[PDB]
């Protein structure tokens, strides 16, 4: 488990949360963001 | 006037404290659909100030 997401409508016509977590650092941001279909983080 | 100032006049429902929605959304005052262009019942949703 390496992030999360949060919002309304998860797509651009409003504001949304995203959590993610890589190791070295938590990065925090808040845009109006485009989700993918399926997200996902890597190998 | 100066328009580069701007508020919005609609909303379907009141903020909560410290909300912050920037969405420019076309208001929906009634039962007649937006599809993404103004009209009958359908508004831009900001007004600036001039
Ligand atoms: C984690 O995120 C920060 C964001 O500034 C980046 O500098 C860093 O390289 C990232 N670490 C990894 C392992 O991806
Ligand atoms: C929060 O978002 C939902 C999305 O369906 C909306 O119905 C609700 O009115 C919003 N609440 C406020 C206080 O903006
Ligand atoms: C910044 O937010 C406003 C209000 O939602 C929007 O009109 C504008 O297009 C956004 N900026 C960009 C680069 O899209």
């Amino acid at each position: 488990i390496r992030g999360w997401i949060f919002g309304t409508t998860l797509d651009s016509k409003t504001q949304s949360l995203l959590i993610v977590n890589n190791a070295t650092n938590v990065v925090i941001k808040v845009c109006e963001f485009q989700f993918c279909n399926d997200p996902f983080l890597g190998v | 006037g100066n328009y580069n100032y701007l508020y919005r006049l609609f909303r379907k429902s009141n903020l909560k404290p410290f909300e912050r929605d920037i969405s420019t959304e076309i208001y929906q005052a009634g039962s007649t659909p937006c599809n993404g262009v103004k009209g009958f019942n359908c508004y831009f949703p900001l007004q600036s100030y001039g």
